[PDB]
């Protein structure tokens, strides 16, 4: 339950900026069974929105970060990706940012 | 911080160009990277050398050096894996094979 | 004809263990001896008995049973020789790990040079993987030359205790090709290590001693890298080609086992007719490297087998690495059956989630429909309309597995079908394939159509898949696959479909969107200065296949009855949609006319491009796919292809060199 | 005589021997001409290198050369090695006469028929009890 | 037609697992073979005509399983075999999860 | 001999007996397949106890055949034989070779080098038999037999018996 | 902890290991100059107990290896002062979460 | 080299993100149990403006 | 037109624009392996011949080779040719000792067709006979084919449409083919424009 | 686990109790817990077959003279069996051939006088299974009586039983 | 064979770029009744995911396909999969899903009380 409130409570925020008092009745002017509705239709989208188990997410996860590769001072981009993925004890542009 | 560090710089290299990528795959990209306390690398001697099954480390490079290192080492392998189920062709956990079905008998009286 | 039927239990492979073999083993399993390098008999017509082609091990000629297990060509495995080496041999594959054991162990009596009366010993014991553990063992004691037959005490370092060993100190081994070497510490006699001493080693290793370097007591021994016994493998592994149906070119597997029993031969009369020690050395370093080049031809510092034409001997290691063996050639990726490819065109007048296959290519594969009641009609209809007329059918399988072809098949009448039997018809409309582009770099360019009959000779496909497919009709081809069950068939159509993957999991915007010309069109049919009369709004209307069948009230009512294009184009928009967007100086009045507002299904203001209907985030596809669903935005994907086309084809547009001149 | 294993292509529903075969190629299966019925599916239609049992018979020999990274005395002893093989002798001095036949014939820029039916003669003709005197010119001179 | 390694990760990607099983088995080759119960391996003598199953090595007639794999993994376990190394093939789990 | 054993069986009903009363099809195809039916394992499988309640757990459906692969538990008596037992039977049939004796499910065959010599075999006189100088051995007669060894098949258990034990033969 | 000025020596760091429990740390001063917690990339670590870490290998179903690990040589851990065999807990702040709280175990 | 580095790794019914071994990657998918397909860009209104604007 | 696609005028195809002839030569060859094992160029006939082709062998000569000007289908054998085999064997049940020769022969491609143009009987180097088949077919442009201009605007044909649909000019000239304009300034080909 | 494999053991003989390595004296049930074997001679396996019959007649029902048995067992099998019954009609004609105890009392006091020796199931139901009568005739019948049980207990246990038949 | 200048990439090739770079428990355990999770804790989301939901309509669709007897009163369907989705649509399916845990555990779900929202 603790890793459950620690998962939703960034929605939770949005959700209560959004579902405020003030804006509800002041900018969204809402009636009881359109707010009945509301509640209803956010409840359902957020649990038909969880991410279905057994979704292979690591396959789709290493598609979806090597195909923005093929569409391409510091070095960038196919590179640095290479730099990346193969951790190297030198790179072409070591750089430091020092505040 | 490293994983921090590793997850900015690969952000900076995918919007260097501005293309956009959800947050949750480079996460889990990172995350992989930063999961043995070491940044592993994405070669044939980083994450290919996890005891994870001999023939999801021989399907990506040097088949036969890992088959040799298994054959001499006896190592067990689960069989649940992408790759070991791909290889004998049963079904594969994933997805619909992420489960199991049986047939009711309370319910199939119940109906009728 | 499928395969008989087997009284075994029918099981899954649960997990797979890797080892080494036993030379009992090898000996028990085998069904033949291996003692001539011929393969072929005295008359040049059967198969040698004794040779590598004998048919106890199998056969490889659809005619020919074999030996052993009196079966035909798709049930036999294959069964497996044994040859009985004279002298034993190194495994290529294992020699500098067999010098991480020459690192490890005595050279003497076989034992550990360290036992557990170190502190250093104690702490490497306690790694828990195997390599880990192994390796800080053969990188601790390399450094150790002597066997330490008295060692200190661990709990006092005062008193002397005799351990087991000899006490010999450890010659420096190293590698000198496939062979090991040793020299002895000067007070150097450098000296060849016979393979057979390393055999009565690893014999005299306990079986702690290896437990401890992680090999297993059961399934890999060390001594079992010593090979005595080679395994002979069968002759499905090792086929012979025919060139014109008269040649018998052997496998390159043959001509090395040929090379191996003809060493084998050869160092056998040396031994038992007496040789000087040249010879016999000599001998045993040709069959080390006959074994080694028949396991692995790529051998840094040594010489590779050639073949008579002078290309290298393609090993087994060859065979096994690289991109098209095993592993990547034939598992990972491998011909199918049910497949199509040919070059793509655009169709704009189908749906999207539709592609248009050609009627050779529906004559040609083949979907097994099984009979039942509810389709006894059109299964008999099917098969009395043969395979020659699409729709037809090809094969009826009766449910005792056999097959009957339906040509050569209707002089003898008609088959009346029973219930359980199945018929593989032609691929009718509404079958769901699967749908390829190579590369195939994400999973939005693996998508399951369904399938259209058209008479011509490319696939045609709706003109907003081409964006997730990567795909433009310059002579790019696509594949096309079949599925072969109602499982299969049913997943892809529920999983893979086209309208399930509009929005894309890469960056949660829809991957699919109104482009190329319908783009453009969407534009100039929503201007401000684009009015459509009577004549044409009839048929813009009608273009719609689910257009409500009410004729929009004309935003220009008098002096000329006048649509608008933002009012045509509302009608594709289903109702209940609501967008907003607002450019830079945008307002509830629209001077550049920019921005968009879509209420109640209708279009108040803006202008339709690339930020509206294109592949883009806060569009009218993504509303709509994630308001109404997928099937509405398949939908609506359609009728505004539909619509734009239309209106662009009664329209016109174009572009000239007077375009690029200021 | 010996094992049978011979498979016949039979139809076991017309019974008719001999039955009307055919080997659907394209489609990859056996029929019967008569009733349609496949009788064996899967049908198996580059990887080695030719060799004809007839020219220089069932010789399976491999030699050894230099490869990518490739110590030279380790090519010599591998060479002496397979020098002094006793088994193949007379295959080795049928290849050496074969090489000299070719050789002379090719130095007489004769067709490549001359030299196979040359071959095939010194093969057919060799290891016989009423040709053992004659000098070896004589009988490469006969064979061509 | 190549159903290669991309085409395979990104059915993967899909979750159609049952897909995946019929482009490995049923389109290109679905080779029964018998495995024994002793030994993993394949080395099984099949008289399916007189229904006796018999596995050198092992001396069993009595624990005999059949199995579905394609013929090329059944071709690299027989190679593997050839290399000294044993691909032994259970049909029971031995290791808790 | 005859033993009470605790066995398991997988069987792959089909789709088709899917009814609501598919435990009574599943019953009579577990006793189908059961009754008389001959396992290396354990023996001839000959009855089935405890009709009242069978231990059926529930049906696995196959990933590409969609029939149900249940796991029925079942207590049935066996007749498993063993090399070293001594049983009773009689002779169903016979020949030069040796004669076939029945014991329960099994044809366990005596063969022409285990038996005295004072049998021969005639087939002058009906039935073809083996006589001796103080006992016979015909068809439909009693005798004892030691299991001198058995093989076990996957569906088939043959034993090989011997009457050159004393004190063995026709009671 | 001893927090010592240039180096150490072998002869001394081989006796580091002492009589347990007592434990010996040794620090460079020069290693230590600014905390590292105080670093924006380093999340929040707090340690767990044994009833903690039982109770998250029951909950998650896990066992001691299907643990994500940490290293014995990490600043942040030799910051803890971890040993083998403890999960540290790690919050996090998170772009789609806010907060995100992940385990990893000392190896 | 990517596909095969994150080959094995799925979300099980607990929702935890974990590979072929059983070992946790990520204790729950993306740090939120959320699919990449439901997800949309959205403003947060607190964030932003003045401390009077958020009085306002 | 979309994606580099062409509209091509159906009745400007019917009057042969870019229509093509096609010619495909197959070479056969005799070679001697030794005293009688050789193969010849005769026609096979289904009394004495094994491993028969499912084509029609009526097409060829007494010399085994089709005469020119003969129409060709789909896997129809072109060159006959044979080679004696061991008679009395046991193989494939339609085995007897009648067949004493086994089919060489070299069948058209199963796709392909057309009209045999030229047959030419020969012999190289070894004196050994030698033939060269000519098979000579129509390409009509039809969908799929790729067109391309002298700018690197390749594409494939859309699709076809007679001149009574695809639009006109007021002199009546109706177009041969019609090109996307998006294909022009995304590749800035300007010179298709100045060309035309 | 267990490291399976074929190791060395002793072949099956029933001489030397060995029956195999799933014929052991501890069985497993369904329920799990362990029992001891349940081995039978040929006239109480006979009731158990009869029995077990005439319980199924009853299960489905609801939804003296060697002759007048046999047929009434002879009906009893045609009514009840199905399919591939003759194994089972051969077997229990075997049983009735060779049968010496017919009722359910005198099979009780046959397994509550061997329940007494202290020996394994496989013996008793060898010497219910025997119709021995002389000691040195079930020494050389069932090898493993030998230092295993005196003569005299044997001479007592088979003249009791040779009591105990009729017909 | 052929010499196109129509640049086709050669798939599944990645091959010549490596060689181009080659240098740089508590609760289960064994088989006993603790895996069968009672219906009191299961700890699994009572909604059907679009895998099994995938996997329920090809096994209903195939046992239909095979004459399986159907629980539903048809319109005069005849598609497998279409009758397979009329019958999950008004719940009259009679099969069970096991929810597989990592550690081996799994809990049973009858598909009659799976909330169908997909
Ligand atoms: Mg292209
Ligand atoms: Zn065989
Ligand atoms: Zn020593
Ligand atoms: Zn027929
Ligand atoms: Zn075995």
């Amino acid at each position: 339950q603790n890793a459950q409130r620690d998962a939703v409570t960034l929605f939770c925020c949005l959700l209560r900026s959004r579902l405020a008092t003030r804006r509800v009745l002041q900018e969204y002017r809402l009636t009881k069974q359109a707010f009945d509705w509301v509640l209803s239709n956010i409840e359902a989208q957020f649990l038909r929105s969880v991410v279905h188990p057994g979704e292979m997410v690591g396959v789709l996860a290493a598609q979806s970060i090597g195909e923005p590769a093929t569409q391409m001072k510091v070095t960038s981009g196919v590179p640095r990706l290479k730099e990346i993925l193969n951790v190297a004890k030198n790179m072409k542009t070591p750089s430091l940012t020092v505040y | 911080a490293g994983r921090a560090a590793l997850y900015k710089e690969v952000y900076n290299v995918i919007a260097s160009d501005g293309s956009y990528v959800n947050y949750r795959h480079m996460a889990l990209l990172v995350d992989v990277m930063t999961t043995q306390g070491g940044l592993t690398s994405v070669t044939r001697h980083g994450f290919n050398r996890s005891n994870t099954g001999a023939l999801m480390r021989c399907s990506f490079e040097e088949t036969v050096e890992i088959l040799f290192e298994a054959g001499a080492s006896a190592e067990l392998d689960d069989c649940r894996g992408v790759s070991e189920n791909v290889i004998l062709g049963q079904m594969a956990p994933i997805g619909t094979g992420a489960f199991d079905v049986m047939i009711d008998e309370e319910s199939l009286v119940k109906y009728m | 004809v499928g395969q008989q039927y087997s009284s075994a239990p029918l099981r899954t492979v649960k997990e797979v263990q890797f080892g080494l073999f036993s030379p009992e083993e090898v000996r028990a399993i085998s069904v033949a001896k291996i003692r001539f390098p011929e393969t072929m008999d005295e008359t040049q017509t059967r198969a040698k008995i004794g040779g590598l082609n004998d048919p106890r091990l199998g056969s490889i000629d659809r005619n020919l049973k074999c030996q052993t297990c009196q079966e035909g060509m798709n049930e036999c495995p294959g069964h497996f020789g044994h040859i009985d080496l004279a002298k034993p041999v190194f495994h290529v594959g294992f020699i500098a790990k067999i010098k991480k054991v020459c690192e490890c162990v005595c050279m003497h009596c076989g034992k550990l040079l360290l036992d557990e009366h170190n502190e250093l010993m104690r702490q490497a014991l306690a790694i828990k993987d195997s390599k880990k553990r192994f390796a800080a063992i053969w990188t601790l004691c390399k450094t150790k030359m002597v066997c330490e037959t008295d060692v200190p005490s661990e709990d006092d370092p005062t008193q002397l205790v005799s351990r087991g060993g000899c006490g010999n100190t450890q010659p420096t081994i190293r590698k000198d090709g496939l062979k090991l070497v040793g020299s002895w510490k000067k007070d150097p006699e450098l000296r060849v290590l016979s393979t057979e001493e390393i055999l009565n080693i690893f014999k005299h290793i306990s079986v702690k001693d290896f437990t401890s370097l992680g090999f297993n007591e059961v399934f890999s021994r060390p001594e079992w890298m010593i090979l005595t016994c080679l395994p002979v493998p069968p002759p499905p592994v090792r086929p012979s080609i025919s060139f014109n149906e008269s040649q018998r070119g052997e496998d390159d597997l043959t001509f090395k086992l040929a090379d191996i029993l003809k060493a084998n031969i050869s160092l056998e009369t040396l031994e038992h007719n007496g040789a000087p020690h040249h010879a016999i050395e000599e001998a045993e370093s040709l069959l080390q490297f006959h074994v080694a080049t028949y396991m692995d031809n790529d051998i840094a510092g040594q010489p590779q087998a050639l073949q008579k034409s002078g290309r290298p001997v393609k090993s087994i290691r060859a065979r096994l690495k690289g991109k098209e063996g095993r592993i990547r050639g034939n598992l990972m990726g491998k011909r199918v059956d049910f497949s199509a490819r040919t070059v793509i065109s655009g169709d704009p007048n189908l749906e999207l989630d539709q592609v248009g296959v050609p009627k050779s290519i529906a004559k040609t594969l083949t979907y097994p429909e099984v009979v039942t009641p509810y389709n006894i009609d059109r299964l008999t209809q099917l098969v009395r309309n043969g395979p020659n007329e699409h729709p037809g059918a090809k094969y009826v399988i009766r449910d005792s597995g056999d097959r009957i072809d339906l040509r050569y098949s209707k002089r003898a009448g008609d088959i009346q079908l029973q219930y359980g039997w199945k018929v593989e018809r032609h691929i009718m409309d509404n079958d769901p394939v699967l749908f390829n582009r190579q590369p195939s770099l994400h999973k939005m360019s693996m998508m399951a159509h369904r399938v259209k009959v058209i008479p011509y000779s490319t696939f045609r496909l709706n003109l907003s898949v081409t964006s997730p497919y990567n795909a433009d009709f310059d002579g790019d081809e696509m594949n096309l696959h079949v599925p072969q069950s109602e499982e299969t068939r049913a997943e892809l159509s529920q999983l893979c479909a086209v309208p399930l993957q509009i929005v894309s999991p890469q960056s949660n915007k829809p991957c699919m969107g109104i482009v190329q010309d319908t783009l453009c069109g969407i534009r100039k049919l929503t201007l401000r200065d684009t009015f459509i009369e009577l004549d044409q709004v009839l048929n813009m209307l009608y273009w719609v296949p689910d257009w409500d069948g009410v004729i929009p009230t004309p935003a220009i009512i008098k002096p000329k009855p006048l649509w608008s294009g933002k009012q045509i184009l509302s009608v594709a928009i289903p109702n209940g949609i609501h967008l907003q967007r607002f450019d830079e100086g945008t307002t509830l009045l629209s001077p550049k006319d920019n921005g968009m507002l879509i209420i109640d299904g209708q279009i108040i203001f803006g202008v339709v491009e690339k930020k509206t209907v294109g592949s883009s985030n806060g569009g009218l596809i993504h509303v709509v796919t994630r308001e109404k669903g997928p099937q509405v935005c398949a939908k609506l994907f359609g009728n505004i292809q539909k619509v734009v086309n239309f209106w662009l084809l009664h329209n016109g547009f174009s572009t000239g060199i007077g375009d690029t001149i200021a | 005589r010996g094992p049978n294993l011979n498979i016949v292509l039979t139809c076991p529903e017309c019974k008719v021997y001999p039955p009307k075969i055919v080997e659907r190629f394209s489609e990859g299966d056996v029929v019967c001409a008569l009733c349609g019925l496949v009788l064996s599916d899967k049908l198996v239609d580059r990887v080695g290198e030719a060799s004809n049992p007839l020219l220089d018979g069932n010789n399976l020999s491999t030699r050894i050369g230099k490869g990518e990274t490739t110590d030279m005395r380790f090519t010599k002893e591998l060479n002496k090695a397979q020098g002094k093989n006793v088994m193949d002798k007379k295959d080795n001095e049928v290849q050496a006469a074969f090489a000299k036949i070719t050789m002379l014939c090719d130095a007489a820029e004769l067709p490549k028929i001359v030299k196979d039916c040359a071959k095939e003669a010194y093969k057919l003709c060799h290891d016989e009890k009423t040709l053992k005197g004659k000098s070896m010119e004589s009988i490469m001179a006969a064979s061509i | 037609l190549r159903f290669g390694e991309m085409e395979r990760d990104c059915m993967i990607a899909h979750g159609a697992a049952s897909f995946l099983k019929e482009r490995l088995m049923e389109a290109s080759d679905a080779f029964r073979v018998h495995i024994c119960g002793i030994c993993g391996l394949m080395t099984v003598i099949a008289k399916l005509n007189h229904n006796q199953f018999e596995c050198k090595g092992c001396d069993n007639k009595i624990d005999i399983y059949q199995i579905h794999i394609p013929y090329a993994a059944k071709l690299l376990f027989q190679e593997l075999m050839a290399m000294n190394i044993t691909p032994r093939l259970y049909t029971d789990r031995s290791r808790d999860f | 001999m005859f033993f009470i054993k605790d066995l398991s069986l997988n069987i792959t009903l089909h789709p088709s007996f899917f009814g609501p009363r598919m435990k009574q099809y599943l019953k009579t195809k577990l006793l189908e397949e059961v009754e008389g039916s001959c396992t290396g394992k354990f023996g001839y499988i000959l009855c089935v106890l405890d009709y009242d309640n069978i231990d059926i757990q529930r049906g696995r459906i196959l990933p590409t055949d969609g029939s149900a692969e249940f796991n029925v538990k079942y207590r049935a008596v066996v007749f498993k034989p063993f090399k070293g037992e001594v049983v009773d039977g009689t002779v169903v049939s016979c020949s030069q070779h040796g004669f076939e004796v029945q014991v329960g499910p099994m044809k366990v065959f005596v063969t022409k080098h285990l038996m005295p010599q004072d049998l021969t075999f005639n087939a002058g006189s009906n039935p073809p038999s083996y006589q001796s100088s103080e006992d016979v051995i015909t068809i439909k007669s009693r005798i004892r037999v030691k299991i001198e060894g058995c093989i076990s098949q996957v569906s088939s258990i043959h034993a090989i018996g011997s009457i050159k034990e004393d004190y063995l033969g026709a009671i | 902890i001893f927090v010592y000025q240039n180096n150490i020596t072998p002869s001394a760091m081989k006796l580091v290991p002492s009589i347990p429990p007592a434990t010996i740390e040794t620090f460079n001063e020069a290693a230590l100059v600014v905390n590292i917690t105080h670093h924006e990339l380093v999340p929040k670590h707090i340690r767990l107990s044994s009833d903690e870490k039982r109770e998250l290998l029951k909950r998650y179903r896990l066992k001691e290896s299907q643990l994500p690990r940490i290293q014995r040589a990490d600043p942040v851990a030799l910051y803890l002062g971890l040993k083998r065999g403890e999960v540290v807990k790690i919050i996090r702040k998170s772009e789609t979460s806010g907060r995100y709280a992940s385990y990893r175990i000392c190896m | 080299r990517l596909v095969k580095a994150l080959e094995d790794i799925m979300v099980h019914y607990d929702n935890t993100t974990r590979n072929s071994l059983g070992n946790v990657i990520q204790f729950i998918y993306g740090e939120d149990g959320m699919d990449a397909a439901h997800i949309e860009k959205q403003s947060l209104d607190t964030i932003g403006g003045s401390d009077a604007a958020f009085e306002k | 037109n979309q994606e580099d696609s062409m509209i091509m005028n159906q009745s400007s195809i019917d009057r042969g624009l870019f229509r093509s002839l096609f010619f495909r030569s197959y070479m056969d060859q005799e070679k001697k392996y030794g005293m009688s094992i050789t193969e010849t160029f005769e026609k096979p006939q289904r009394t004495n011949t094994l491993r028969m082709k499912h084509g029609t062998y009526d097409k060829l000569d007494d010399d085994g080779l089709i005469a020119p000007g003969v129409r060709v289908s789909g896997e129809d054998v072109i060159i006959g040719k044979t080679t004696p085999i061991s008679p009395d064997e046991e193989e494939l049940g339609q085995r007897t000792a009648y067949h004493s020769k086994r089919d060489a022969s070299t069948p058209l491609r199963s796709t392909e067709n057309g009209i045999v143009d030229q047959v030419l009987v020969t012999t190289n180097q070894d004196g050994l006979k030698f033939v060269k088949v000519r098979v000579r077919t129509t390409k009509i442009p039809q969908i799929g084919d790729k067109f391309a201009s002298r700018h690197g605007q390749k594409g494939t044909i859309g699709i076809t449409y007679r001149r009574e649909d695809m639009p006109f000019t007021a002199e009546g000239i109706v177009p041969d083919l019609i090109i996307n304009p998006h294909a022009i300034p995304s590749r800035m080909t300007v010179a298709h424009l100045i060309e035309c | 686990r267990r490291r399976r494999l074929k190791k060395v053991e002793e072949e099956e003989n029933a001489a030397t109790l060995q029956l195999g390595q799933e014929f052991q004296l501890k069985q497993i049930n369904h329920q799990g817990e362990e029992e001891e074997l349940i081995a039978l001679n040929l006239s109480e396996a006979r009731l158990v077959i009869k029995e077990a019959l005439v319980e199924r007649r009853r299960a489905f029902k609801r939804s003296e003279t060697r002759e007048k048995e046999l047929e009434s067992i002879d009906v009893l099998l045609e009514q009840t069996t199905g399919g591939n019954n003759k194994d089972l009609k051969n077997t229990m004609q075997y049983l009735t051939n060779f049968s010496r105890f017919r009722d359910q009392e005198t099979v009780g006091a046959v397994i509550q006088l061997l329940k007494s020796t202290g020996l394994h199931p496989f013996e008793v139901a060898q010497l219910g299974s025997l119709a021995c009568d002389t000691a040195d005739e079930a020494k050389t019948l069932i090898p493993s009586l030998n230092n295993k049980i005196s003569d005299d207990e044997l001479e007592r246990i088979l003249k009791e039983l040779s009591n105990l038949e009729t017909l | 064979n052929e010499n196109f200048e129509d640049f086709d990439v050669e798939h599944f090739s990645d091959e010549e770029t490596y060689e181009e770079k080659p240098q740089f428990e508590q609760i289960r355990r064994k088989t006993l009744k603790e895996k069968a999770i009672p219906k009191d804790q299961r700890a699994t989301t009572p909604y059907m995911t679009k895998y099994e939901r995938a996997r329920i309509l090809g096994t209903r669709a195939l046992q239909i396909s095979m004459n399986a007897p159907v629980f539903v009163d048809l319109e005069g369907e005849t598609d497998p999969l279409r009758i397979a989705m009329k019958e999950l649509a008004e719940k009259k399916i009679p099969l069970v899903i096991r929810r597989y845990l990592p550690d081996g555990s799994f809990e049973d779900w009858s598909v009659e009380e799976l909330i169908v929202d997909l």
